[PDB]
């Protein structure tokens, strides 16, 4: 019951099956007459994944190139490490 | 050979070859560009050859006289110029989608033939393989430009010259096969568990 109110409310994207080939090749997305109807949300998030990772190592590659003003390294230094009567 | 060669001189549809392997009636780069490859009787195997009309084609193939020719994808060089080339510069644009469908794989489920036989019987398993596929191609991908032809033995090879279906890459190519080939156990002994 819980499945069926959720795919009530949820939306889905028509689009060729040609970008999707790796939801297909797993039976994730349903198909008709070569369009792939897209579980959306999973897909969204695995590009934005995927994208942000290529983001956060192209911002590793110019770091060095922003080491050189003083007013920010403390900064990123304490939010890095900051991960651990 | 005699009967190899005199097959080629007077049986063999050179024209009909070129104009589908063309795409065009007029000559054009699907053909110059596009790999070819002999097997001799002797088992000597030349690649990269390329025709660039309907006349050097038939004296190309008349000359070397090979048991059979296999049809290679389209380069953005001329392959027979590939001496001249570095190994890099060679690069596959384009090359006409292909299934193999044998009755290799049906041995363990047939009694009317056993070994290299085949009759009406066994066929039509192959029948259905074509059925399925073309249904599937239709259907899910939209091609039309598709043609099977009979492997000479007991096999039928399918030729979907479909423009979208010529350019597809390699990932897409995987990502149909992937699509079709269900039973990617061929094994009997085990259950698909599909």
């Amino acid at each position: 019951h819980q499945r069926k109110q959720y795919f009530q409310q949820e939306k889905f994207i028509k689009l060729p099956f040609e970008n999707v080939i790796e939801l297909v090749g797993n039976r994730l997305v349903f198909l008709k007459d070569g369009y792939a109807y897209l579980q959306q949300l999973n897909l969204l998030s695995n590009e934005f994944a995927s994208k942000l990772n290529q983001e956060l190592i192209k911002t590793y590659q110019y770091l060095p190139r922003l080491n050189e003003d003083d007013r920010l390294l403390p900064i990123l230094n304490h939010l890095s490490s900051g991960y651990t009567d | 050979s005699s009967d190899m060669e005199y097959y080629y001189k007077s049986l063999y549809p050179f024209k009909h070859i070129f104009n589908w392997l063309n795409h065009s009636p007029k000559p054009s780069r699907d053909m110059i560009n596009r790999e070819f490859a002999m097997a001799f009787r002797s088992g000597a195997y030349k690649r990269y050859n390329s025709f660039n009309s309907v006349q050097d084609f038939k004296a190309q193939i008349e000359k070397a006289n090979p048991d059979r020719f296999e049809i290679g994808a389209i380069y953005n060089k001329p392959p027979r110029e590939r001496d001249t080339l570095l190994k890099s510069e060679l690069k596959a644009l384009e090359k006409e989608l292909v299934f193999d469908i044998d009755m290799d794989d049906y041995d363990a489920f047939r009694t009317c033939c056993s070994g290299a036989q085949v009759c009406s019987k066994c066929w039509k398993f192959i029948s259905l393989a074509m059925k399925i596929t073309n249904t599937a191609l239709r259907e899910d991908f939209g091609y039309k430009d598709f043609i099977w032809v009979f492997s000479g033995r007991r096999g039928a090879h399918c030729w979907v010259s479909d423009k979208r279906a010529r350019a597809l890459t390699d990932v897409q190519r995987r990502n149909v096969l992937d699509y079709v080939n269900v039973i990617r156990d061929r094994n009997t002994d085990k259950r698909l568990a599909l």
